[PDB]
């Protein structure tokens, strides 16, 4: 659709003026942090797997009602559609993250999935505590600050990202909630 | 849910037709059938808590090295979900002899257990190993009839060859 | 203002906080029936079988 | 029980009287609550008509890498007429006979 | 709305010819078997403050994860509304008993209800269980088969009513489903 | 919720109006009892475990009739679930403290308790004497601060005048 | 409905915990800016009337044909309810920088807003301008830079609300799309 | 294949354009890493022949009941071939690393990897301790700079990210 | 033996007012100095367990393994509490001018707990000497990546005063 440097282009054609010193330095701030970025995407990518492996099985584990017969996650096929849901809200949050701007999650992702999971019988407030914590394992691995797995980096600090992230995932649980 | 009496209207409904006299050859063939693979079900109802406890100490018999840490059996809360895991399956093996297709199985258990297994490291070598067990210590006559050792029996490897 | 307080601290880790062995008796209890693993006897490592040979025998 | 009684609830639908009622007053009387649940699925079916599309696109590009069998273009801007007479028809389409409507119905219920 | 009585008249009614006498035997034998009928309503009706009670305890007790937070009998004001909401289907089905036809239940009580709990985001897999437990119920209650609490009758056998009842506490989880 | 600031911008929506020089002065008065009572919230957040323990048999102590057979407390884990009915209410006066007003409980915990206690025969004098324990087994200076146990009686009062 | 104070028992209710000193500290740097948000939002509603009479008086002189015949301001009519449909939705803004939370509006102002738009034409490049005009205006009153209209504060920073007011109107936007 | 170049490539034909200027900006990008990537290539093609040894050498630590008589490594010539078997998944790591994407992965070593694996009864969370433990091993410091170390390690985390 | 705030449940809470204070900072020698020292640390006790209990996985990562102690995410979470409450009494004795409380209390039986529970008592003697590097460089104010805003002066008698508690801790799992 539009990263966020054709967002600050689209704002601009409504005032159908040229890009100039007034707009660009933010965009001046994004190359110039640039590098810290994908920096950050690497070490969301590289343990995604387990990320999910470890949200959907803390979501069971909090709420063991949703594995008897009459919750979501009873069958296998209940249970085998139950990651490639909660993979694909995911996916989509890496998206954001590389092109800077969330225009790419809110429509081709976000836009009808209210109307599917109460369609569905989805529990809505299972999802939204699956990608809660998939919230805090980002943030624990854009700054190294997760228990059992660290990497090395060059020396910085990344709290832009950090919360940037933590507002990536809340307008996926402002979604279905 | 894939029974005898769903492939053959299914297979109706699509030429369009009416119920046809082939298909009520093979209905014939359920009433037949049909007792001597009910009471392979009616004693499994009475049975099924003392076969799926007997069923999984060959699962740690065969394979011992699953009581170490990072394994599925390190600890007793999911030891006692292995045995959860090993009942829903003979569960649903008794659910499809009562239809007298292979319908509960294909569709609730297996369809998807791929993909869940691998992921959270689960083998299927133990899995196939519970059963396999099951399935061999059951003499023919002394059960059950010579039929219903032959029927309910091929309900179980029909497990072993889809899990591998 | 000093303002020492003893109280009862502990951390977390992702998923789970650090004092739930000694949990409160209403938060945990009667979840589900509880199974026993049986004794899983270890055996002893093996060689091989070189030859690439009996193996179709 | 609850209360000293259980009366419905006036959220309920088909509620009120229609009996000798004028025509704006006869159909804001039977959608009073129905409203809601003809909406959600409305956006739901077509969010699946929006997923399954994408799901064999992924055949379509095989690891992050696209084929032949993708190609709308072939000459400058060849994509544009291409863009035109893949949705104007799409309108024509959705202004058909009153035959075809259920005959596309019960036919995609047919050999799905 | 429709009685049983009115059920055979709409029916004559298409032919639009009178009543005969043929046709009422049908309509006599459900007179002369009417006291059995009203001593089975008062079967009901006289315990049914723990037939709904008995009903929604014994849903959450199969599925745990309507109480676990978030869940759509977690609050207060959730599980009282439920224990209303399940108490009204019980006042339709001892309506339609009595009048002997399914009329009053039908185009009262779930011409409207299936679009309201899809509205709501209620589950149908838990509203289903509650129904088909007070089922069970009312069969052991209609016939004088109930474990706990026996009551006074004449001698004989309605089982005719007993299967009456259970087709009028499907026709509600077939049109909810 | 009720609060400070749900109240303010509540009348003025249901008289069409901006927020008036009144609409502040009321959020001045959240300034200056936040610091007064966040530290309520504080101290409850660290040590429910201990303080639901001894409120919960409490009242097991006073009414030792609900461990009878056809009572409120008939086995284990029916006495269980009343911890956890009793570890709610601490939970919901938590809330309160840090919204600031009473909201969370007769939105969450009071709404609807009169039929729920009625329909499972559960007996509201025995939560309010679980509710009026940890109301008197309270020090000023000891356990909190000196308005901080001014603002966590104040909402103790609302739960027992509220089931009663 | 919802300020501050209550998302953040909304988060930790999905969660079913108490609210720890760690997600108080957030919470009591709320309270320790809670001067400088009214000294914020009075900058805004003494001002409120010359802001909307400044939006739709600035939109139709850059588009000269919003009051031509065949516009949607042409006659009294049509002008009278331009210049409250802005500063409805100027109301409920400020609802949102005096509780800190989007959960006025997004509940009573903007659901169903781009229905209502669509079906009486309300043209979508004019809706967002006057959206983008008080936004720079109201951007413009929080930190004094009004070139005309210069209250009086203390000594400090307001770029946290700054951006606070800004993401709403952009919200808006998002909203009438 | 998979790669900076082919991919970019692709979509110019398939929405029938001509080369853009932002493809021309992409391969810009592969200058970066051409003297920042190349650089571990050269390095485990001299150095493979002794960690062969030393990580295949690594799961039969955690994994010492694949050498009992029964399963996948119970002769010796079947871990003749084993130690083959994890020299073809980075013998394309060098072809990785040495092109810029993942092609010689995605289209060798994961497409119709889990259904040889289930057929044939190969543990694939063996191969999480094969080559893992060279993940575990990686010194920045003393083997090769941490470029290799963000890209080496990166490529390693695709495959256990796809074996599970 | 323990200290003068013997009293076990009542209350638990004894802050001290103004005007106390001010009957006890004209008691202390160098009592200005050793509440900052206090603030130093108690301000920035969460970085300091993180960072003591990753940097020992950063030196000995054979205890995230399967086997290992702190596998099991509870057991990391309490090693992540085992690493606070050594830090608070420390941060306590700080303030008192005392081990007495910390030997008593926290150090007593220290030994035998962490050999029935089966913890590595190596590993932790260096999760100890990481919080013990750590405090030095916060109370002279060295600390790299943040520095805090102190009056002018020396802090190094302090600094010496922490590192003979961090080695009873030391001692005391030896
Ligand atoms: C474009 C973006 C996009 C999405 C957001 C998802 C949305 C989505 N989910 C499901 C479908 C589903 N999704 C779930 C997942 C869950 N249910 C739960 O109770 C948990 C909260 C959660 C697992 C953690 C389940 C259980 C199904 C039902 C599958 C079925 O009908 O058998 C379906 C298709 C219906 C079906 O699978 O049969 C779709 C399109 N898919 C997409 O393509
Ligand atoms: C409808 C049918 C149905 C099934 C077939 C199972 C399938 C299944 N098993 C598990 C989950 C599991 N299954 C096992 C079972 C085993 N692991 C072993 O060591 C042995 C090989 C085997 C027992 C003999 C274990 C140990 C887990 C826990 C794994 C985990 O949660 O991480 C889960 C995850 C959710 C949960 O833990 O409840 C699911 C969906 N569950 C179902 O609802
Ligand atoms: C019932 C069972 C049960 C669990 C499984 C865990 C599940 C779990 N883990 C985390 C929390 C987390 N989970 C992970 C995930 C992982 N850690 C890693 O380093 C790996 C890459 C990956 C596992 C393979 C991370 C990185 C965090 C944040 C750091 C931490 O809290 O340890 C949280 C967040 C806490 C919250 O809800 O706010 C939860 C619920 N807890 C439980 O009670
Ligand atoms: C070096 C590789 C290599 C092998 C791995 C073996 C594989 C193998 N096994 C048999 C041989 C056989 N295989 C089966 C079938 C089976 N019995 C069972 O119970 C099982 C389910 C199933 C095997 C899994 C039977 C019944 C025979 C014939 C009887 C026998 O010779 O033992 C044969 C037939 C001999 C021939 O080819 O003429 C072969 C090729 N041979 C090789 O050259
Ligand atoms: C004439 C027939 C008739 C009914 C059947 C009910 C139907 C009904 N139920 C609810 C509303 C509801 N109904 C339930 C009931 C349930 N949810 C569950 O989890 C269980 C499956 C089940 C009971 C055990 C709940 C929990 C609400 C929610 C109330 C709320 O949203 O606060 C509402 C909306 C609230 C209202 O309008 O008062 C309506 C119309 N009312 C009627 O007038
Ligand atoms: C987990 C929690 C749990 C429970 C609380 C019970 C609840 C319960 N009781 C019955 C079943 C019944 N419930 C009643 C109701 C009553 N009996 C009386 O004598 C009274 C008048 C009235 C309540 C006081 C009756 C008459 C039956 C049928 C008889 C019986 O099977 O016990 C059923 C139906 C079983 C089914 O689904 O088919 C359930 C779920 N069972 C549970 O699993
Ligand atoms: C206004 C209040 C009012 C009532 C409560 C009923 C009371 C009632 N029940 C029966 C009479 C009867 N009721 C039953 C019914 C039953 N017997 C059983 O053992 C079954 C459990 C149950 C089936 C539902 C039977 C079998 C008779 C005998 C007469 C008959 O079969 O018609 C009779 C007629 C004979 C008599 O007077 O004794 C009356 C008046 N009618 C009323 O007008
Ligand atoms: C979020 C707010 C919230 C609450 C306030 C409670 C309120 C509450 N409690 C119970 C349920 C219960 N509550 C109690 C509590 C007691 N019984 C006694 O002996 C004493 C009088 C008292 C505690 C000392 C018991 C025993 C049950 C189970 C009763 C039953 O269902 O049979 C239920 C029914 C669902 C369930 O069983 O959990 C509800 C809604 N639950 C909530 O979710
Ligand atoms: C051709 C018609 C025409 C106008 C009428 C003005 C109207 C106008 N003013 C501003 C811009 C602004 N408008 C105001 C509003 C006001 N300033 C005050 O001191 C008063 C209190 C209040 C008017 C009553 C403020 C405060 C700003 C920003 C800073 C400033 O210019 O003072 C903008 C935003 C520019 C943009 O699109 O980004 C517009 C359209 N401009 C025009 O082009
Ligand atoms: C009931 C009505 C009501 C109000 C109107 C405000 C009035 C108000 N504002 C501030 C106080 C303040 N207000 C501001 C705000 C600003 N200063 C700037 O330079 C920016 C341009 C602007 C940002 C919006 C700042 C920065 C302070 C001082 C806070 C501080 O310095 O930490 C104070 C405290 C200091 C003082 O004035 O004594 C008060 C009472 N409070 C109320 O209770
Ligand atoms: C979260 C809120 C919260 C509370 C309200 C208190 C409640 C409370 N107090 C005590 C503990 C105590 N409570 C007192 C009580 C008193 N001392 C006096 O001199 C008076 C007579 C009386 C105050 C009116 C005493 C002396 C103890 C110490 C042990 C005891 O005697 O019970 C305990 C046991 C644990 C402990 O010793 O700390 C608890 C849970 N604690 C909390 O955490
Ligand atoms: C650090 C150790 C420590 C102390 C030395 C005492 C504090 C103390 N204060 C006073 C002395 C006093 N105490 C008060 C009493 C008060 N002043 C007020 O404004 C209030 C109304 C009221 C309660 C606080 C007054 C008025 C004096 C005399 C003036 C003064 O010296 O402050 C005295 C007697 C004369 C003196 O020696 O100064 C003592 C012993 N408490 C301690 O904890
Ligand atoms: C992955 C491997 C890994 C490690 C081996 C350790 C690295 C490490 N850093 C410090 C050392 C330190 N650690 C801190 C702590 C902090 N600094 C701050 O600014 C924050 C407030 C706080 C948490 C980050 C301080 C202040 C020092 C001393 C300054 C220094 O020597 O760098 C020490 C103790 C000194 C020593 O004896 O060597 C170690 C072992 N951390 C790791 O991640
Ligand atoms: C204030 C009282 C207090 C102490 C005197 C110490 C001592 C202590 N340690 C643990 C308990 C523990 N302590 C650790 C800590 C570690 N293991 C490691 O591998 C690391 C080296 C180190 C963390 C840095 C672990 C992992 C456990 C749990 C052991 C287990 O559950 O088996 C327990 C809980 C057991 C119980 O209550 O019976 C106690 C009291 N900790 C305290 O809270």
């Amino acid at each position: 659709m539009l990263d966020a440097f054709s967002r600050v282009v689209v704002n601009s054609d409504a005032k159908a003026a040229y890009v100039g010193g007034s707009d660009l330095q933010a965009l001046k701030s994004f190359i110039a942090d640039g590098n810290k970025r994908l920096d950050a995407v690497n070490s969301i990518v590289s343990n995604a797997s387990c990320m999910v492996s470890d949200a959907v099985s803390g979501m069971i584990c909090e709420n063991p009602g949703l594995i008897s017969p009459g919750g979501n996650c009873y069958t296998n096929r209940r249970m085998a559609a139950c990651l490639r849901d909660g993979e694909i809200i995911l996916r989509y949050v890496s998206y954001a993250l590389l092109a800077g701007d969330a225009s790419v999650l809110e429509d081709r992702c976000l836009n009808g999935l209210k109307e599917t999971y109460i369609a569905l019988g989805v529990p809505t407030n299972s999802s939204i505590r699956a990608v809660s914590i998939m919230k805090a394992q980002a943030v624990a691995f854009i700054t190294n600050t997760a228990t059992e797995r660290k990497m090395s980096f060059a020396a910085g600090d990344c709290t832009s990202l950090a919360s940037e992230v933590a507002s990536y995932f809340d307008r996926v649980g402002a979604a279905i909630s | 849910m894939k029974s005898v009496i769903t492939t053959v209207v299914s297979a109706a409904d699509a030429a369009g037709r009416f119920p046809s006299n082939s298909d009520l050859e093979s209905i014939q063939g359920n009433i037949q059938r049909s007792a001597a693979r009910l009471e392979a079900a009616e004693k499994l109802a009475g049975n099924h808590e003392a076969v799926v406890k007997e069923a999984g100490d060959a699962c740690f018999a065969k394979y011992a090295y699953l009581k170490n840490p990072g394994e599925a059996g390190e600890n007793q809360e999911k030891i006692n979900k292995c045995y959860r895991d090993v009942d829903h399956y003979m569960r649903l093996v008794n659910y499809c002899l009562v239809v007298g297709g292979t319908g509960p199985l294909d569709e609730w258990g297996i369809a998807g257990a791929r993909e869940v297994y691998r992921t959270l490291n689960l083998p299927t070598s133990a899995y196939v190993a519970s059963i396999a067990y099951t399935r061999d210590r059951l003499c023919v006559p002394r059960d059950m009839s010579a039929q219903a050792g032959v029927e309910f029996s091929a309900y179980l490897d029909y497990l072993i060859n889809a899990l591998s | 203002r000093v303002a020492v307080a003893f109280e009862k601290i502990d951390a977390a880790s992702n998923g789970v906080k650090a004092n739930s062995n000694n949990k409160p008796f209403w938060k945990s209890g009667a979840t589900t029936k509880n199974y026993v693993a049986p004794e899983a006897p270890a055996q002893s490592e093996p060689e091989t079988l070189d030859d690439a040979a009996y193996q179709r025998y | 029980l609850t209360g000293y009684d259980s009366k419905s609830s006036p959220n309920f639908p088909n509620r009120a009287a229609t009996r000798e009622r004028r025509t704006v007053s006869f159909n804001a009387r039977v959608a009073r609550n129905k409203s809601q649940a003809k909406k959600i699925l409305e956006k739901a079916d077509e969010f699946f008509a929006r997923s399954v599309t994408m799901q064999y696109k992924a055949f379509a590009c095989p690891n992050g890498v696209y084929d032949i069998q993708c190609t709308e273009g072939t000459v400058k801007g060849a994509a544009y007429e291409k863009r035109a007479m893949a949705v104007s028809a799409a309108f024509r389409a959705k202004q058909a006979s009153p035959a075809a409507k259920a005959r596309a119905l019960f036919e995609n219920r047919r050999h799905a």
